[PDB]
DNA sequence: GATGTATATATCTGACACGTGCCTGGAGACTAGGGAGTAATCCCCTTGGCGGTTAAAACGCGGGGGACAGCGCGTACGTGCGTTTAAGCGGTGCTAGAGCTGTCTACGACCAATTGAGCGGCCTCGGCACCGGATTCTC
DNA sequence: GAGAATCCGGTGCCGAGGCCGCTCAATTGGTCGTAGACAGCTCTAGCACCGCTTAAACGCACGTACGCGCTGTCCCCCGCGTTTTAACCGCCAAGGGGATTACTCCCTAGTCTCCAGGCACGTGTCAGATATATACATC
């Protein structure tokens, strides 16, 4: 494999706390368990991730499977960054909504890297790296996505890296079945209130 | 409820290995630890003669095998020669060979 | 006819891929024979399989068998 | 109703290479690589479960069916890994 | 020149250096005359699967049989080449 | 203890011949002929109750085997012979 | 009543029928095939053994040795096809001459 | 000390005699040794390893029989 | 015309064709249950043909490129012959090693329920094959 | 020092990979016969060695029969341009038989039981091996 997801992977678990790395090593599904036996959960931090590392240096990598661990680790932390809220209107399988916005985005850039995980109440979660096209994509500022099917609402992670906002937007709406999308005064650091302000809303139209 | 090449920890099956070596009429008995072993030595050689033709694959700027980029990653190595010797490989072609 | 099939240019391309530089002009016979005196060894080392389980169509597989029984062990078409 | 070995081919190309895609051609070269090794390992195997007057297919039999149908460096990787795997095998 | 072309461009491509047609029908005469009377189906990937055969192993008996023609001294081929080919072989 | 075709091949000599001996090596030649011959014909046979799917050896695949392993004439006296005793052993 | 005999053979017949029990070859042996087994392998043992004391008479001698059939394989055309990948021990080769 | 040259200047005489050559050249007296020996490996690796499948350590003349069967030269005489 | 080249026999030497005892694998018997041979069927894969194009093969021609024949120098190889070294006979010792005869145990066939891993059908969309265009190379 | 070879871009197109339905074959689990690992004892046949002895290799000196480079001659494939031609593509009909299922039946397998055949052992004795001696074939 290449040598810089390793980095990635090293960095991100050294981000999780001790408290419930099992949580994240078991949701995540990728080792076996006897190899989760296998590791010392009693040392320091400085050595597990280097044991875990050396555990996927042997069997498998990539880099979507760093990204879903990345997309299940910011799942955990939603107090920390501060949320967006659109939506769209003027107009369903989810399999071809991914393909559509997959392939829209790369052919608007050349590289960018797209991410999914599949969540209850039809919930999509898009981790989105973007680049451009000379570099490779910086994994470490993403742009997150909260999308529902049934809702035509979409929460928006913000980033340091804008000016592809409205390239993001137009790319959506054209990937969704709509044709106009907002932008809300809708700016906070919980996902509960947000969720609130906007199903009280929608359920009770 | 548990799978056998995840006991084995490989990518091959296993009971399928083992169905064909009893039916095969082979031996009048079938060895438990024998077809996981077989597996895994077909692993290990098709994970070489891939590893191979990847390289070779990139190397004209593809990423779609086709058979002649596996009779290139046959042929300029020298131990799958020895062990590939009488096989045509069908849509192949030959090495780029001169004088 | 029905062997002058294999015309020159076919015989001077099969000799081209294989690194000759100049060839001469008898050899557009004694492939040709060589060619058959192939082919019979390939057909019924077939056919008799095709004779075997009773049916009167020659699979691939057939052919296949005949030449892995042969020597020259063919990929690919299984 | 009749099986193959495509998937599994995918599934090791998807392994050690992350997008290098195979054609439905190609695909079917490898079948016949890997219904043919197998017709000669387990097959010559058995020839050994005969001239010892034995009636068993055991890992060392074919062990050395793989030690005689490898050329050197490649029988070495070979015999390395096989072990390896039975090893992780056993202690279930 | 030329020659030196078109070497390096037949080695490139994986064709077919036979034509279909003229090759089926001399396999379908050879098969004729094993086991009279009746005829015999062929399958259209069947004879593909010969013809593959046959052109690889021409190929390959020319490509050996080019080496005694750079050990004599010359270039070109001869049949005493190709016969002597054949019998160092033992087919 | 051990078995061999020696004996059979001393009754064959005798009977095609008055007096020709044979001496104590060249028969095990004889030995490592018939011990050959019958490894190829009646393995061969076999592979052809693999490829039809069926689990019998009859004598119809030893006929074809024999068509397979034998040249031209060879092949057509052997075919016309065993036919022939297989026809005096059924009325028996 | 004995199976080589009611055949009218000379080869045996119930151990072809035992090897091919236990040889590993079907899970269930015919008995229209071992008789028609041994009596290709008489046929071909009668057509090496003809040869071979072909060969033994002409040189004058009253007793088969490993050149005789030596000779009797490669000066024969059929067996030359059959038997071209052996080697015999106390072997020998063909008297070959050429010149230039 | 030579331990292939058992193998000797004439010994190779005698068997290009049998093969029918009329005049030796110089340097194959330096060749023969070393494609002999080639050979010899590969049977020797691949005797020693039935023998070394049945918990034997003398290796009989049917090891050896296996072994050239198996390379393709079949050996009638011994057994 | 002396040097091989085949033949008469000397005898001597041991393999071998043969005779006997004998252990065990082959024949007789018969049940029984799966293998398969025969019967029908329906589709599906192959065969035959119309027709039009377009690459592809056939044919003259001349010209250089190469094969072939002679030839001289010379050097690397066969041969003759004395030595000296290593190979064979054969004989002793003599012990590691095949093998084979019991045993007991872990182990793999054998079998009833059950469920998801993998196979068949489908549908794109990006990878790729081809067509046309802009930048190098030797005679 | 400019037609030819290499890289590049645009556009159609079509097969490769994702997705769903499903079914049957792989899993799990408990039962029992037995294949083979394991130990120990017994005959045998392979290795080490040594003395002899002698057959062959070793080393060398030399004569000379091919190896090889050169060169002259003559013929003979390859590139080129024109004409001809059949291979292929796509279609359209149709039909021969390949694959599937049913059903009975029959034929081989297993186990038991009885004894005739094929193997190990032993022995006189003829076939040839080698050796010497003597009648033909020859550059």
């Amino acid at each position: 494999m290449d040598e810089t997801v390793a980095e990635f992977i090293k960095r991100t678990i050294l981000k999780i706390p001790m408290n419930e790395l099992t949580t994240i090593l078991k949701a995540w599904d990728f080792l076996s368990e006897n190899q989760l036996q296998t590791v010392n959960f009693r040392q320091r931090k400085e050595s597990v991730v280097q044991h875990l590392i050396h555990l996927c240096e042997e069997k498998r990598a990539s880099i979507s499977d760093a990204a879903l661990l990345d997309i299940i680790y910011m799942q955990f932390h939603q107090h920390q960054k501060v949320w967006d809220v659109f939506q769209m209107s003027k107009g369903f399988d989810m399999k071809q909504f991914k393909n559509s916005f997959k392939k829209i985005l790369q052919r608007a850039l050349k590289n960018v890297t797209v991410s999914f995980r599949e969540t209850e109440e039809n919930a999509v979660w898009i981790r989105i790296a973007w680049g451009t096209q000379y570099t490779k994509p910086n994994q470490y500022k993403p742009t997150y996505v909260v999308y529902y099917s049934q809702t035509p609402y979409a929460f928006t992670s913000s980033s340091m890296l804008r000016r592809n906002t409205p390239l993001l937007g137009q790319a959506l709406t054209i990937a969704s079945k709509h044709h106009q999308i907002v932008k809300m005064d809708l700016r906070s650091r919980y996902l509960d209130s947000l969720k609130a302000i906007v199903f009280k809303q929608y359920n009770q139209t | 409820a548990k799978s056998r090449s995840s006991r084995a920890g490989l990518q091959f099956p296993v009971g399928r290995v083992h169905r064909l070596l009893r039916k095969g009429n082979y031996a009048e008995r079938v060895g438990a630890g024998a077809p996981v072993y077989l597996a895994a030595v077909l692993e290990y050689l098709t994970a070489e003669i891939l590893e191979l033709a990847g390289n070779a694959a990139r190397d004209n700027k593809k990423t779609r095998i086709i058979p002649r980029h596996l009779q290139l990653a046959i042929r300029n190595d020298e131990e799958l020669n020895k062990l590939l010797g009488r096989v045509t490989i069908a849509q192949g072609g030959v090495l780029p060979n001169i004088q | 006819d029905n062997i002058q099939g294999i015309t020159k240019p076919a015989i001077r391309r099969l000799a081209r891929r294989g690194g000759v530089k100049r060839i001469s002009g008898l050899i557009y016979e004694e492939t040709r024979g060589v060619l058959k005196v192939f082919l019979e060894n390939v057909i019924r080392d077939a056919v008799t399989y095709t004779e075997h389980a009773k049916r009167k169509t020659v699979t691939a597989m057939d052919v296949v068998y005949a030449l892995k029984r042969q020597g020259r062990t063919l990929y690919g078409f299984g | 109703r009749k099986e193959s070995y495509s998937v599994y081919v995918y599934k090791v190309l998807k392994q050690v290479h992350p997008d290098t895609g195979i054609s439905s051609k190609a695909m079917g070269i490898m079948n016949s690589f890997v219904n043919d090794i197998f017709e000669r390992i387990a097959g010559e195997a058995s020839r050994l479960a005969h001239y010892n007057k034995r009636s068993t297919i055991t890992s060392r039999e074919i062990q050395t069916a793989v030690r005689l149908l490898l050329p050197g460096e490649l029988a070495k990787h070979a015999v390395s890994e096989g072990t390896k795997a039975v090893t992780k095998y056993t202690s279930s | 020149q030329g020659w030196l072309k078109e070497i390096r461009k037949l080695q490139k491509s994986t064709h077919l250096l036979i034509r279909k047609l003229p090759f089926s029908r001399l396999a379908r005469e050879i098969c004729v005359k094993f086991t009279r009377g009746v005829d015999f189906n062929w399958q259209a990937q069947a004879l593909l699967a010969l013809q593959e055969a046959a052109e690889a192993f021409l190929v390959h008996l020319f490509e050996d049989a080019y080496l005694l023609t750079l050990h004599a001294g010359r270039v070109t081929l001869f049949p005493k080449d190709v016969q002597l080919a054949r019998r160092i072989r033992g087919l």
